[PDB]
């Protein structure tokens, strides 16, 4: 789930390493 | 503290320091060949593996190269391999594993280590506690709760089981019985509770049950450096970002594009109310639990900055307008959307995620009374064919109470005082 309008989510961001 | 050596790596314990004192001294590529020419010599030594390992991990900090960790990541689960490695060692080696793994976005490769190290270590309750953030970190509340509330019911006042646990009810709209998990597990001062997270939802959970303690959990937290201030709570910062709720375009910088959607706004209107007659489905309800009740739908043209080709199919001289801008089409940590409200709706007080965006509301179809925005201390009203301009990372509450529907379009745009290098690096929201 993405955090659009709120910050619902555990994490807003997604992990790509370096 | 830690013991690291089994029987033979004892034997070898000066050619072990020797390697490791050359990657303590930051001469990582030395520290390398030394620790595999231990492991070459020594195939079985634990410690030696490690070394590696580290090594490893180090060097890719250093080149900055997902490649290299992926190795590092191998030779930590080589580590766990091998016959007769101290406990402690095993915990260490797989612990990174598990963490690397995260950093790189191997959501699933880290779950099964850390599942691998609670049936290891099983009653390490922090190993538990890390496998409930594993889950919760692919999105698998269920599972995550169900970890919780074992470490829960052997561990009543572990506050970081609390804190998770409060944050996993909420989630789930359990808003009363979050409250005093949220709360204990913060009060707790155990590691990993004095996060901006469980502030920021222990304070909105009080404000929607009426509970007036709301803000004293606001000021500690921007007390503790988790919030700005206690109107601007958004948790994706750019410190040091102009800080106000409600901006005039002049200010923005970002005049051509107001200038646009005004000029341009009954085209705007007239292909959002072609796809509420014809194309229904495109609007999709908000999903975030942000209403107290009502109807709230949004039909999006750019999130993440990415353009959505099959919903511009709905809304194409829209969609055309708008690529002139990339200061929205770029933001990716904003939408560009049309937001349908229906009367009986309430928003809940909240914030938004980051504070590097600012949010334009372009009035499409208003009701003369009934719809109206706060945001921090100021309520506003929109005008059909004129902008509005907040920053949601200041609270915002919306309500509706009209007789017919109020369709407004949203634009957001970078913070004007975000750097090009900035826009173009800030991971996506």
């Amino acid at each position: 789930g993405k955090c659009k309008d709120g910050l619902g989510e555990y994490t807003c961001t997604s992990l790509e390493g370096f | 503290k830690p013991k690291l050596l089994n029987k033979f790596d004892k034997t070898i314990k000066a050619e072990l320091d020797a390697a490791e004192k050359l990657r303590k001294r930051g001469k990582i590529e030395e520290a390398v060949n030394a620790f595999k020419e231990l492991v070459r010599k020594y195939p079985q030594s634990p410690r030696a593996r490690y070394g590696k390992a580290q090594c490893e991990d180090d060097l890719a900090e250093k080149r900055r190269s997902n490649e290299v960790l992926r190795g590092a990541i191998e030779t930590y689960q080589e580590v766990a391999s091998l016959p007769d490695v101290p406990a402690d060692l095993l915990k260490l080696s797989l612990k990174r594993r598990s963490d690397r793994q995260q950093f790189l976005g191997h959501m699933r490769g880290s779950l099964l280590t850390l599942q691998r190290l609670v049936q290891l270590f099983p009653n390490d309750t922090s190993l538990k506690n890390d496998l409930g953030v594993g889950y919760l970190l692919i999105g698998d509340n269920d599972n995550a709760k169900k970890v919780y509330e074992e470490v829960l019911s052997v561990t009543p006042n572990d506050g970081f089981a609390k804190v998770h646990y409060g944050f996993i009810l909420k989630a789930q709209n359990k808003i009363a019985e979050s409250i005093p998990y949220l709360k204990e597990g913060i009060e707790s001062g155990d590691p990993g509770t004095d996060d901006g997270r469980f502030y920021f939802h222990l304070g909105d959970a009080m404000q929607r049950v009426g509970n007036k303690e709301a803000y004293k959990w606001y000021e500690l937290g921007h007390k503790r450096g988790h919030f700005a201030s206690v109107w601007q709570r958004s948790l994706y910062n750019v410190n040091g970002l102009k800080a106000q709720p409600w901006w005039t375009p002049k200010e923005t910088g970002y005049t051509e594009l107001v200038k646009s959607l005004e000029r341009n706004w009954k085209l705007i209107r007239d292909e959002g109310l072609a796809v509420m007659d014809k194309a229904k489905g495109l609007f999709l309800p908000e999903d975030e639990n942000l209403r107290e009740k009502g109807d709230w739908s949004q039909f999006t043209l750019w999130q993440q900055g990415r353009r959505n080709e099959n919903a511009c199919k709905g809304a194409p001289k829209t969609c055309t307008l708008l690529e002139k801008f990339p200061e929205t089409t770029g933001c990716r940590r904003g939408q560009i959307k049309y937001s349908i409200m229906h009367p009986g709706t309430h928003v809940w007080p909240h914030t938004g995620p980051t504070n590097c965006r600012l949010r334009m509301h372009l009035g499409l179809v208003i009701p003369k009374e009934g719809c109206k925005i706060r945001c921090a201390n100021e309520t506003k009203t929109w005008e059909e064919g004129k902008v509005l301009i907040f920053d949601d990372s200041f609270e915002a509450e919306v309500w509706q109470d009209a007789s017919s529907f109020r369709l407004i379009f949203i634009v957001d745009v970078w913070h004007p005082e975000l750097t090009p290098q900035q826009r173009r690096s800030l991971p996506a929201i």
